[PDB]
């Protein structure tokens, strides 16, 4: 029915680097990912991205995975340069986003979360017309 | 008349980017001559793919 793409969460203190998972599910069902670029949005005030890195599902990432990350928003851009020998075909981590934590006087806990663009293309490089986005989240307790 | 847009669906975005790859692999078309210098080749998915990456 859709490819679940998923934010997941982190917890530390203030100072700490934590890793947020960004997860594919339903990816087989979806005919595999060839290509794929999203957009996240993140509290700057409160998080700065350290890096970003491909996770287990993506094969060559060096070649066919992107990032970038500016003043709350992180960008990514997938594609199999293959075109059909490097897809998508597994559920699992996309993407592993570091944050460091930057200082709060309450335990707060603060989106990661999908804002207005990009397009996901399947195993032939065809839209997938229904992906499911769910919004993650890092707490930051003192 | 817009810049990017492979298939023509109103939007700039990897499907576009997957389509010029492999349209490089394989004439000209005017929207995927994104710096308008009468070629379309790898320069244009450099620059499409750094545009996708500062877009937002
Ligand atoms: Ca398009
Ligand atoms: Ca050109």
């Amino acid at each position: 029915d859709s490819l679940k793409v998923t934010v997941g969460t982190a917890n530390g203190k203030p100072g700490d680097t934590v890793t947020v998972p960004v997860t594919f599910a339903d990816v087989a069902k979806m005919k595999n990912v060839g290509t794929c670029n999203f957009y996240l949005g993140y509290d700057a005030s409160l998080l700065e991205v350290v890096s970003v890195d491909a996770g287990p599902i993506v094969k060559n990432a060096a070649v066919n995975f992107s990032s970038s990350a500016s003043n709350g928003t992180i960008s990514f851009l997938f594609l199999d340069n293959t075109i059909t020998d490097e897809l998508i075909t597994a559920d699992g981590v996309f993407a592993n986003i570091k944050f460091k934590l930057k200082s709060v006087t309450a335990k707060t806990t603060t989106p990661v979360t999908f804002k207005d663009g990009g397009a996901f293309g399947d195993g032939t490089m065809s839209k997938i017309a229904s992906v499911t986005k769910t919004n993650g989240s890092v707490t930051i307790d003192p | 008349i817009v810049y990017g847009d492979y298939n023509n669906d109103g939007n700039v975005d990897a499907l576009d980017f997957a389509g010029l790859k492999k349209y490089i692999m394989a004439a000209y078309v005017k929207n995927l001559d994104v710096n308008l210098d009468n070629e379309v080749n790898s320069t244009d998915l450099a620059i499409l793919k750094k545009y996708l990456l500062g877009m937002v």
